[PDB]
């Protein structure tokens, strides 16, 4: 990726989560299990859709068909005709590859960018209170409880706490 | 010890799209953009029915080859369907003047109504029932254009005609006439006593006049003569004059056009299939949501953009390992 | 206990752009690109006027439509503007061959001097002061187009005609001249004694005959006759080859083409708007230094590029909130 | 924004600092204030006026316009005419709004991209003498006077000091 | 201490780039992907050699013209080069019809076979060896067009032609005939007794009637009077009819077209290079493997694709410094 | 750069290094020397490949030449001839034009990628065992003979090691 999370520092996708494209594993005294992140998923929802959209509605107005019939002695206007309907059926096909391949690699690095920006959401709140364990994940120390955990994904984690 | 984990989905998909970078990336969602499917039919277009000329041409049809029958009084339609190469086109050998011109006019119009315009009655002093040819037969028997009258002398004696039309309709008069180029002066004489003829025309715009081209050419459906075809629309309160001393294809009917619209002549093989689109191309009708097909560049009603891509496919989500 | 903070920018900015992934963007700062303001009126195009056809046509100005005076002898122009439809156009009914093509060529040319080629008094043999009719009237009574002359015969005789012009200017020569076409044989020998006419016309690239077409048609301006007009560019050096011995309407005045250069004709029901612009539309001029208008597609002088979008508004600063 | 940083872990923007678009915030014991990074500001200024340039520039030969008349027997040769120029039209008119959307993406994302690089120009220069408190901000584990901010300020921070 | 550092490649490259953002970017490695060179020369293309019509027209080749009797059996082409302003075009002055359709025809055409079609031995009661003209020298004396005859009186009589051939090869024949238009009636009788003459010509498709016209025209080559000509496609099996009673310029030699295929013809004053290319134009041939070139618009072969830019230059490397 | 390393915490190129784009300098005990991220520096070279691959490809069917004749009473279609030749001509070299500006600026900071994601592939490895110089350079906290910077560059660094 463009941003070195997805496929990077964080090697694989959890085949586990289900409830959206960015979440979080957490793992305490009180057990394990997945929980996707509402409001980064969310907002790459909107984006995309955005996207999809602004792509259909730009290309509503392009190039349109009309059959013309010319005569024997109009071979250089039937010539034109067709040369110049060829042309922007080419443009516009071109348009719209060249398009989709541009998009696309800006969608992919979007999402690395989206799950980058959540592990650094998490990584400035727990401070000095956790490690990096380098591959995606954070060991806290002290205890996270279930209650805790929350406050890391909803982005009201306290900082006042000792750590050693 | 515990411990909080960031990542993201994953799944089974194994749908690819391309980029810049890299081709065939697999990711997790994606989203399809381009309509690759027809129904291979022609359809009406939103519940009106398409004209299906089926071995007739433009040609044959507005003429009234005899061929062509089926289309004598032909209801409204949404487009027009032409085979490439219509079979009964023009019976008796000759040329329409301005064709093209003319079927271009006939892509603005949804309905015709025929109406008689010069009773074959009203031919007092020559023979309007006489004009009939094997190069145009119809049921076993030599026939004629239906729309027009191929007048010839009656009792040895053609005289000069002055016959006029003044359109008291609302709409526009398409109006359809010829002259007939003979092969010899014998032919000349014994079909129209006078030897040299002419045909002149006048409208508010038009200001014809045709003389017949006598000359030796090779048969074509059992014909070495021709008829050459003329057109004019007529304006509403506008009259056509015709003065002719012979070799004149007169108009019998004529045609108002009481509906204008986008329509459209398509060359196709195909014949009606019995469904309904909101979108038809020569080859089939789409149905679809996509906002790009590459189907066909030919196209009417609500459709997707052409496009000559045969594959169009969008990443909405993130890249699957 | 100290510390240092890294920010950005913000401000009161409520405008906005949009994004492929979002739309109403409020930003800092922005820049729009899209001009979208006319001030409705026909300059002056970098102070040279344009030569506004008022309810007159091209034809009726370079003819010389009598009620067309107003045109005899114009100035240098920037470009041309020409109603929809004008009023003042062929007074005598009948038509101007390849019209659009000759309109062509009024593009590329910025200004005439016309000139005097064949002087009424050089009619020996002829009336060249009795063709006139009230399809053409000037001031109460009846006229002609000023810059060619109906001829007619002149003592119960129509001598056969030889004349002949050398363009002996740097510059090329518009020249117009026309065949009437009578409505019977008694207004044929009447006009001009002899009933079987022609008009043959030769240059270096020319060689026409013409001869009159009579027929009964509708009235036109009060007329069932009608007047066929032609054009040619004389080179320089070249001559024009004049034969006829009848229905001839002969060259009086030509044009000079003294000044080509990037014109064009507007067609715009506005009038002259007393202002200078160096960017022209037919509804309105542009005074701007966007890289872009929506105004009207339809453009002459130094001008932004057109464009269907009614906003386009480039982001240069940050997301504001 | 797609490097985290506006409208990300720094939660908001300063209606406090009039002189760029980039900046800082020191509090220390001689007092507050803002001082705008004049480096990462004309840079970016550069940046999006050249865009602006390139823009207006590359779209000088676009399509014209000349009107052209048609008698009434040239219908196909009108609606030829008629079709070539509005299929300019349209293309030209799709690539002025298509481009407008993508490099404005482009300019959000730069400012986005300028911030962050800021972050860590100073981040990386206060290495141990500081704490990143999370949110834009660096508190010190000394004292750093007016001298001593614009040290940081212009790129000239001295590390040899102890922290602790 | 033990140490490891992470860095990137630099070199003395100057190559710059450009980018949305900034000009002139040194990087370390970049692309050229802008042919910007050519050989300066007309080439053959893949081995065949073009047609090099030298000071000759398409008209003055077809037709015969006796200054391009090296193109008398013109062997295969790849392209036809032809002059901007050919100084052997029409040597008797008149008319090519619809020349620029002839001319896009010849732009599939690859090959012809000129063969005879009518032998000048053939014309037993007429002259077919007295129409030559000094408008038409070959070797300081009066001659004409090779591949068609100027058919003249023979004992003061001219008796009317009626003259016939069947296309019995299997390709496409190229028929090519004229009528000659004199000053005025001594030199028509002088040259063909009959005052009143006519050409007719009929095929399928064709059906053809000329008359002469009599006019004063100014010389051109030395002669007023004209030549116009006129062509056909006569299919295989099919056949052309000519009947005259003079002005007749007959069909000697056509053309079998044997080969058809992709062709141009290149307006360049440039003569023949004695190179070879995979791609052509009309101001030099480009051996390139760059997917764009900014030479000309006009390519034929295997070529790069043209525009406007006098630079493209891809990055492939990293910001150099 | 966009991603910051680039001629921006990494302040200049290595002219010492010849084999490769993106890549390593070690100091330790058994001396200096450069060396090239074969990993890194080949997947950036297949990326740029495609990229000019997919530049040359997409503009294959472009629009073509063909030249016309018209007589003097055609200027009307002639000059439709011409306009619409000239049109596709500018629009087809906009096309080209504004493609290799957008590409080169993706290209640079695709470099300027690479490099931030090679310094983070080695700094999520030495986490505790070694202290950021803030220039691209990673000072150890213990001995890193030839065999343990290999560890380093071939990503199978060993963090089981004490560091004080
Ligand atoms: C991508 O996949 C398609 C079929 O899914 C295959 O035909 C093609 O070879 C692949 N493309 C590349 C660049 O390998
Ligand atoms: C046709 O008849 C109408 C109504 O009677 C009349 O007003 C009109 O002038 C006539 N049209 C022509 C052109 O003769
Ligand atoms: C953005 O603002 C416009 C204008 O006020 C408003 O009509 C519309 O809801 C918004 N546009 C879109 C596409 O959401
Ligand atoms: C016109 O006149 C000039 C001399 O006055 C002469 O040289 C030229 O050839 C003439 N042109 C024609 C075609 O008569
Ligand atoms: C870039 O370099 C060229 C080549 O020397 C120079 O002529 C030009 O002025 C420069 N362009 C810009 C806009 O800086
Ligand atoms: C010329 O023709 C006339 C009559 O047509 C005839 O009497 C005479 O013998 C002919 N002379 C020649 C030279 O054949
Ligand atoms: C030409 O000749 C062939 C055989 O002689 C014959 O079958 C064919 O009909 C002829 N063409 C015409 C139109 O006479």
């Amino acid at each position: 990726g463009l941003f070195g999370a997805i496929a990077g520092f964080i090697e694989g996708g959890w085949q586990g989560m289900v409830d959206g494209w960015y979440g979080y594993h957490h793992s305490n005294e009180q057990g394990s299990g997945y929980a996707a992140d509402k409001e980064s998923t969310q907002k790459a929802i909107d984006g995309v859709t955005n996207k999809v959209n602004s792509i259909i509605d730009k290309m509503n107005t392009q190039f349109e068909a009309v059959g013309r019939e010319f005569n024997n002695l109009e071979r250089r206007i039937e010539n034109l005709n067709k040369k110049m309907e060829d042309g922007f059926l080419d443009v516009w096909t071109y348009n719209a590859e060249l398009l989709v391949l541009m998009e696309n690699e800006r969608t992919l690095d979007f999402h690395d960018s989206n799950v980058k920006n959540l592990y650094d959401k998490v990584r400035l709140q727990l401070r000095d209170n956790a490690k990096e364990l380098g591959n995606g994940c954070f060991e806290f120390y002290h205890r996270c409880d279930n209650e805790c955990m929350e406050s890391v994904r909803n982005g009201t984690y306290d900082y006042p706490q000792y750590s050693e | 010890s515990d411990q909080i984990c960031i990542g993201y989905h994953a799944n089974n998909s194994t749908e690819q799209v391309d980029t810049i970078m890299e081709k065939n990336v697999t990711v997790t969602h994606a989203q399809d953009i381009l309509e690759k499917t027809h129904n291979g039919k022609l359809c009406d277009l939103d519940g009106v029915k398409p004209l299906i000329l089926r071995d007739c041409s433009v040609a044959g049809w507005l003429l009234g080859n005899p061929m062509c029958d089926e289309f004598l009084n032909v209801p409204e339609w949404s487009y027009i369907v032409e085979k490439i190469n219509p079979v009964n086109d023009l019976c008796y050998p000759g040329n329409f003047n301005d064709y093209e011109e003319l079927k271009h006019l006939l892509s603005r119009i949804n309905h015709f109504e025929k109406i008689q315009i010069i009773p074959k009655s009203s031919w007092s002093d020559h023979e309007a029932s006489s004009g009939v040819s094997s190069a145009c037969p119809y049921q076993g028997r030599s026939s004629f254009f239906r729309n027009v009258v191929w007048l010839i002398k009656k009792n040895n004696t053609y005289p000069t005609i002055k016959r006029s039309y003044n359109n008291t309709n609302q709409e526009d008069l398409l109006v359809l006439w010829g002259i007939h180029h003979p092969n010899d002066a014998a032919e000349q004489t014994r079909l129209y006593q006078n030897p040299t003829t002419y045909i002149s025309v006048g409208t508010s715009t038009l200001n014809q006049r045709l003389v017949p081209k006598l000359a030796t050419r090779s048969k074509v459906n059992g014909q070495s003569g021709r008829m050459e075809f003329f057109w004019t629309i007529l304006k509403p309160n506008d009259a056509i004059n015709f003065e002719s001393n012979g070799n004149f294809i007169a108009p019998e009917n004529a045609y108002k056009i009481v509906k204008k619209g986008d329509s459209t002549i398509m060359k196709s093989e195909l014949e009606y299939g019995n469904c309904n689109t909101k979108c038809q191309t020569p080859i089939g009708a789409i149905n679809s949501s996509m906002p790009f097909h590459n189907i066909h560049p030919l196209t009417i009603g609500e459709c997707p953009k052409y496009v000559k891509s045969n594959r169009l496919v969008l990443a909405t989500g993130l890249r699957n390992s």
